[PDB]
């Protein structure tokens, strides 16, 4: 803020147009991993705000066609792929099948059989979840952590 | 204003309904075979038929054939990708260069698919939880429904929720004042925050105000994206989701690129022919325009090979400008264009010429005239004749100075007086040459 | 008019290798004419690969460039079948900077092994019609519930654990939904909405498709069948609840001692009967490009009990190894060479080019007359056979251009003034020694 | 007495480029002696660059060692000012072990353009007295002091609960931002620094803010467009802007970040300012990455490139091929060469005059004149060289004039790389590897 | 006591009053054009305005270059910085070689801090807790000396409870830092139970009220690193620093840039002063001709450290170029910016002065007649043969049951230990056999 001229090159001008505040970053800058974790999970809950509020709010400017808004250097939501925009089309979420927490080998035809008159349909590519078992593996020795 | 590139004058080849190329049009002078070879190209890849096809630019430096690339691109128009490369992205300290190949090959092919959103969304007044006046038996109530009103910049209107709903408004801070959105394909429900009416019953709150929405309070529109298939790719290869430790533990750590396995593609592939023979989304190939394609590897050349034939694979258009020289990798395989022969019997090629004088004059006219540039004829036919004797480029690049000599001197044109007295000033890379060639023995 | 992700390539027309049952090549079959040894060599060698019961066999693959070696190769891949694997690796798609040479030939060996697995669950397909929830007050979070389910025919009511509540919740499921429950793992897979449940609705909180009611009997079994490769396995093995890496490739050197015991596991899964093992087909291209280390590699590598049956491709001559300042056949060492069979193409003729060239026209739909078919054979004897392969969908769109519907010579000519050859490129090339760069 | 972190240096005497409004050089003027067509062209590429109406646009300057590319190069960044990005390189510092030399070529290219927008800022700043709440919706009131005024604030719940989370007390120096309501605390007032005989583990005492409390106004950002990227290569990468670990960001973020500054000029929210990109030693660039800078000059957004060659016709680096001033011919074209002139004697004396003032060292007449004859008989560095040592042996001597004396001792005493080549060879067995 | 190198016989340049150099002193002898010039540097060290100034010692090996380099460290005291590397230690797998040359120049630039060290220990008799829940507490010390009360803000008693400090433990306190360790329970509640995990200490025989003037050193590279990446907040009780392996990075500009003003604003504010210390470069021939480059723009910066460079080697290849020779491995580029000083070879004299005094300072007595035969010795093959023989000799001599140092013994050494010479001409003859 005070500056010896009108024109004076400064950094920590990007903390203005980011949600940072001054001392927010420095708490994030001397505290730790703890910190960066929270402020990850803020960042995380904020976004689906940020993607509304640019991609459903777009009249005029802000300041009649002239001046920026909190949270304009963060472009990283406008993506069609994101995870926002990405829980707002109900479809992408099939595009997007590989999740974190599953083990989904790919897509396979599926055949259900009947149990009257023994007719038996045929299924197209659906999502396909690797079979339990494979897993069998185990190490050899185990030791306690130092 | 937009400022001003060394490409900016090329708009497109400048064709016939026959296929001829015009004299001068769209910016290009001269080049016809090449211009009529390069339309040919544009209706192959507006064809939708082929795939892995390549041609290569063979010319001297400075004659026009990265030129005639943007030239294919704006013709192309904007709804088809078109990717462009030099041939030193392949050498990267991440990952090896068969995989940024084939990531710049996935690149240049993308899709449009459609999709429609339905939102509720305003300001809360009320929330009524309207009961059935009749409990059933063991219980005192019987909730039915929950009344919700919102309003916008047009108007307020109730709807009916199901009661499951008051869990997740109870789960955030959903009381009266405040802006919400409902998804309607999801159900979810999101607090904004307080309206900016009420920014004034405090002097120091710790919440900041959002502007009451504008527009009906339900909202429903249809919209097309485009997503090249490099895209799904990296999304599928990282899942962006935070109710994990590898999720938040790898969006902390410092992102690397990863090779992407080929059975990822097998199933992308698998999964977006099952939607295009659903007819929901739209497949549209694309370009991809290596330039200086002599830096490459004979690794990378050997993968090139493997990578046309494929049923898959986007056109690629490659430009170089080397003659008779050494291929990198090898120690003295020398071949044309330093590309090796097996891999140039793949490509169709385009001969790119000099440029007459007459040409280099109404080159330099065109630069001078897109630039916002006056020169005078007896200072235009100098500054052709300056270029004749050197190259192209030195006669282009001397337009700017000039001008600024002169609106330094108070004219509003170039005169003979400019151009000889920048000529002077500067120097071209021949006459460097000289210099550097005579006194050797001091350097 | 729709266009699929799969495009007309350049081998886009083999379909197989055109063989009868007396393993005898006919001079034109499935997309392949000429090279009648090669072919025979191939069918074979493709038996061989269908009986499956030796392992560790290499083949290679020599000739002129442009003569079919990948032809026959991608023939062979198509008439092995869907269901057998097959890998198909360039010569440079090993070097890679997050493992060793070695490990992306193992990498590679391992991948092309498969394990074939029929998994029979028993499913309930139908149609909710009311979900009863039970919450507890305070107690101690035990959940009980009931669900009712129906069909067009037949209508139960079902009980409901603490396990699958849960499951439901997370799904969101309500009245007026299409599902399948898993009765083993127990996962919900959501159809979509009926049509007369959706008369009663309140605000817009589900907006999608819509589906008809499973007919029949309300419960049935479902059959699946995965095709699982080895190097998935001991990818899935080498670290808990790591599934990403078969999509990321982040796996690096995995350890040997889940490589052996993985083979281990899966010798007796083939004895008990459960999974069916099945050796699959390795196809290295440009193999000239592997530096020696890569070969000696492979000459261990290819003795051992589950190695894949691997098949070379080279089109070199006397060249010294990579890496190495030795002279050697197809720029390979004899040890290497004096484990496999070595299968050698002839040059083409005019007869068979004529039917290349008209296979080729018949897949891109491409009509010339024969004065232009003969010019075309000309073209591509003076001059390399892919040069006019290419030169046809040039003259068709030429021939469009015009609004015509039959090309014809002229524009075959005029395409051939138009583009270039590598030898009129060469010769107009040595007219401007001093405008080009390096020289 | 006071050194600061700065000082002396070889090129600190030079200040701007010595030119007239009709870019006509003077022969002393600013620190700068000679060069008068190399200063013409400067000051021709200078008034380019100023305009920032055409991107994508190289100029080479060559010469002889000791000519003073390097000084021209320093003179137009200080004529040039702040304001205006000027990122200088030299040539060997894009030989990262992180990032291919793509990558480093391409942030330096992105860290030479500016961004200019304004922005709206309210905020109150000052030292807290007393904080009072009340137990029924709790209600409270706040009073903030500064040097004119003492002021109350009915704050409400949110920021009781903020203020009961960071743990706010009097004598505390505080600031707001009313329009998202972020405390950032500054420390303690000075006048407060005394109730506590053991400060905790991290207290800052601050002078009492002055003038007005809720201070409303516009200020003005510059930004570079590298930051812009970095902030986006991540989810947290602004920590990338100092640790340096930013490392291959995504090609589809660059283009983003373009689109949506060239649909930020469109609207008038933001303006762009052109830069300078100078690379000193160039002569020592990768085959791969002289080819990069090909396609680099051809973009929307490029800087004004600025390179120093010491090189005559020699081998290219990575290549076995000889080319003028070790650059490939395929790019020397799309530069503009810009020579220089070895200095004559009485350019000789007028140069090491500035430095004479510049270090505030008296020398004699009979010494110049020395000085002159040895700076020309061997390199000028060196002659600049002798002049610090002298001054150093005099003041040992206790004289404040130095003389010929002086001079001829301080030249006997260091060596030259004549003399030292000479007596290398006298001896050279007993030195080792030839 | 301290263990004696081949460096610690050596104290200071001896030069006198006049600026001239003595035949012996401060344990130098001879090269007495070398010693004389260093002074020279001395004194520019001090002058504290120059920068980027450079200077080259050549000579052949073994001739004490090394040797007055570290007199000249000495003659700076340890206030002066001093940052000795080699050559070789640049190529790192961590960051690139130029990262390695601009943290050493950092590292070549020191601070001075004064303060004052503020010490409270002693038994706790009593803890005492005080917008009212908790302002501040108070604490009694007492030792066998007096007793003493302290008030405490929040941070410091969440420091104590953090250390499960009760009343009746010894503690430590640091006014200064915040710092709160606890030594154990006073001994006089020993007996409060039979068997406690705990352990007792004495009450302490000292003042609980201890003031001290305390001066600290610290380097801009320390502050580069403090702040390039977010600090661990770690000092135990967390698993989050068992999570990412700290690895060295590259320290990027603008944070460099906000270093440079922050300490300029903070030496304006007179709080600390600056020192331009010395860097020190061994096997500098050994720099590939990237860093040799880089150096060029290093060394002209207004910001850089005073810089010596040592080599030994002749007329070799420059590394990275395996086809350009210059003079001792130096590019000439380089080599004109840099300020030679040759180095002779000693003379018997000298040999037999300089084995006397290595002598003398490494604790061996020796006779006048084995001191000949060692200074023939040494001017048969080497200097520092004879320095190596001086050892084992005396070594032996404690075993026959003598004490000083007599031709037999030497000459037993000599027929027991070959030199380079010998050994090589040792592996001549039976070559094939090797
Ligand atoms: N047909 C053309 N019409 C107009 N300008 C041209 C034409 N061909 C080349 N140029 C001009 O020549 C300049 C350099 O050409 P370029 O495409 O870089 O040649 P090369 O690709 O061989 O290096 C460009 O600025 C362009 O404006
Ligand atoms: N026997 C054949 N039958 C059908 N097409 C062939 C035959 N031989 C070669 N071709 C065609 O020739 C083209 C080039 O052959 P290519 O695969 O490059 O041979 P190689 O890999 O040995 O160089 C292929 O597109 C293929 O369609
Ligand atoms: N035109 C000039 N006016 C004043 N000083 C100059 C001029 N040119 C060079 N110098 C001085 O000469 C010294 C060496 O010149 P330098 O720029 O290193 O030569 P080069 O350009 O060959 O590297 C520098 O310290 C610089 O201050
Ligand atoms: N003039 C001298 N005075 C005192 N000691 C010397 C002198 N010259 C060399 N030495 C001694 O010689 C030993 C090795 O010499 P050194 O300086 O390391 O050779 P170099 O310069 O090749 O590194 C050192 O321990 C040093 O004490």
């Amino acid at each position: 803020f005070h500056r010896k001229g009108i024109n004076e090159e400064s950094c920590f001008s990007f903390l203005r147009f980011i949600d940072i505040s001054p001392a927010e970053m420095a708490n994030l800058m001397l505290q730790g991993l703890l910190a960066r974790w929270l402020a990850l999970f803020l960042s995380l809950k904020a976004s689906y705000r940020l993607h509304q509020l640019r991609s459903w709010g777009a009249p005029e400017g802000e300041s009649h066609q002239r001046y920026l808004r909190n949270k304009d250097f963060l472009l990283g939501v406008n993506f069609p792929l994101s995870f926002p925009n990405l829980c707002s089309c109900p479809l992408l979420k099939s595009l997007v099948f590989s999740s974190h927490c599953k083990a989904v080998s790919g897509y396979s035809d599926q055949v259900v059989h009947q149990r009257r008159s023994a007719t038996s349909s045929l299924r197209r590519c659906l999502l396909t979840e690797l079979p339990s078992f494979l897993c069998v593996a185990s190490p050899r020795v185990t030791a306690v952590p130092l | 204003t937009q400022r001003i590139a060394s490409h900016s004058h090329v708009k497109g080849l400048g064709l016939d309904e026959s296929g001829l190329a015009k004299q001068a049009a769209s910016g290009l002078v001269g080049q016809e075979n090449a211009r009529e070879a390069c339309g040919v190209i544009v209706e192959l890849i507006k064809s939708k038929k082929m795939a892995g096809r390549a041609v290569l630019l063979a010319g001297p430096p400075g004659t026009g054939k990265t030129a005639l690339a943007l030239a294919i691109a704006q013709e192309l128009g904007s709804k088809v990708p078109f990717c462009p490369m030099v041939g030193s992205e392949v050498y990267s300290t991440e990952i090896k260069k068969t995989e940024v190949l084939m990531e710049n090959f996935r690149r240049a092919i993308g899709l449009r698919i459609k999709e429609t959103k339905e939102v509720y969304e305003g300001e809360v007044t009320e929330l009524t939880p309207c009961e059935t006046e009749n409990p059933m038996g063991g219980y005192g109530k019987t909730i039915s429904h929950v009344i919700i009103g919102l309003k916008t910049a047009k108007g307020t209107k109730q709807l009916k929720l199901d009661p499951s709903i008051f869990e997740s408004l109870q789960k955030e801070r959903v009381e009266a004042g405040d802006v919400i959105y409902i998804e309607a394909n999801s159900g979810a429900v999101k607090r904004q925050g307080r309206c900016d009416t009420y920014a004034t019953e405090f002097d120091l709150e710790a919440e900041e105000y959002v502007p009451l929405p504008k527009g009906d309070v339900h909202k429903k529109k249809e919209i097309i994206q485009d997503v090249t298939l490099h895209d799904l790719d990296v999304a599928n290869a990282r899942p962006q989701g935070g109710q994990d430790i590898l999720s938040m533990m790898g969006q902390l750590m410092k992102p690397k690129k990863t090779e992407i396995t080929d059975k990822l593609r097998g199933e992308i592939n698998k999964v977006v022919n099952k939607y295009i023979d659903q007819g929901i989304a739209e497949l549209v190939p694309g370009v991809l325009f290596v330039d200086e394609v002599h830096m490459l590897d004979i690794e990378c050349f050997t993968y090139l090979h493997r990578a046309l034939e494929s049923s898959i694979a986007p056109i690629v258009i490659f430009a170089s400008n080397r003659g008779n020289c050494v291929i990198r990798g090898t120690e003295d395989i020398t071949s044309p264009h330093g590309i090796p022969l097996d891999l140039l019997d793949r490509v169709m090629i385009i001969r790119t010429m000099l440029y007459t004088p007459q040409e280099m004059k109404q080159i330099i006219k065109i630069r001078a005239q897109t630039e916002g540039i006056n020169i005078s004829e007896e200072a235009l036919n100098h500054l052709g004749e300056i270029g004749t004797k050197t190259t192209l480029r030195y006669s282009v690049q001397l337009l700017t100075p000039a001008n600024l000599l002169a609106k330094i001197n108070g004219k509003d044109s170039i005169e003979k007086e400019h151009v000889e007295e920048i000529s002077e000033l500067f120097y071209d890379a021949k006459s460097s040459a000289k210099i550097l060639a005579d006194q050797q023995d001091k350097y | 008019d729709v266009t699929r992700i799969e495009r007309i390539g350049a081998h886009s027309h083999i379909r197989g290798l055109g063989l009868d049952d007396a393993l005898e090549p006919r001079q034109a079959s499935q997309g392949m004419v000429g090279q009648l040894a090669a072919r025979r060599a191939a069918g074979v060698v493709l038996e061989m690969i269908r009986e499956g019961k030796i392992a560790g066999r290499a083949v290679l693959i020599a000739g002129q460039p442009g003569t079919g070696k990948t032809a026959i190769a991608m023939g062979m891949a198509q008439a092995l079948g869907p269901d057998t694997p097959f890998t198909a690796i360039a010569g440079s798609e090993i070097f890679s900077l997050e493992m060793s040479k070695t490990e992306a030939l193992t990498q590679a060996f391992r991948r092309s092994i498969g394990v074939r697995i029929k998994e029979e669950t028993e499913i309930i397909e139908g149609e909710v019609v009311e979900i009863q929830i039970d919450r507890p007050a305070t107690g101690t979070g035990s959940k009980v519930g009931k669900l009712t389910l129906k069909t067009t025919e037949m209508e139960t009511i079902y009980d409901l654990g603490t396990k699958m509540i849960e499951s439901l919740t997370k799904d969101k499921v309500q009245a007026g939904d299409v599902i399948t429950i898993d009765k083993a793992t127990g996962k919900i897979s959501k159809l979509g909405r009926s049509f007369t449940r959706a008369r009663d609705y309140d605000a817009m909180g589900s907006q999608t498709k819509f589906v008809q009611c499973p007919d029949g009997e309300l419960q049935k079994r479902k059959e699946v069948v995965h095709t699982v490769s080895l190097h998935e396995i001991d990818v899935i093995n080498s670290r808990t609840q790591g599934f990403l890496a078969l999509f990321s490739g982040d796996t690096g050197e995995i350890k040997s001692e889940v490589r052996e015991q993985i083979n281990a596991k899966v010798a007796e899964w083939r004895e008990e009967g459960k999974a069916e093992i099945i050796p699959g087909v390795l196809f290295i291209d440009e193999v000239h490009m592997l530096d020696i280390e890569s070969f000696s590699f492979l000459n261990r590598a290819l003795e051992s009990d589950m190695a894949p049956v691997l098949i070379m491709a080279t089109n070199r001559g006397i060249t010294r190894i990579r890496g190495t300042s030795y002279q050697s056949p197809h720029g390979i060492p004899i040890d290497l060479l004096d484990r496999l069979l070595i299968v050698s193409t002839t040059p083409y003729s005019e007869k068979d080019t004529k039917q290349i060239l008209r296979i080729r026209c018949e897949e891109e739909d491409v009509e010339m007359s024969e004065d232009a078919y003969t010019v075309l054979t000309r073209i591509g004897l003076e001059t390399s056979l892919r040069y006019a392969i290419q030169l046809i969908t040039a003259a068709s769109l030429v021939c469009r251009k015009r609004k015509g519907t039959e090309v014809q010579v002229d524009d075959i000519k005029r395409v051939y003034s138009l583009f270039l050859d590598e030898s009129r490129s060469t010769q107009y090339m040595k007219e401007y020694q001093d405008a080009f760069l390096f020289n």
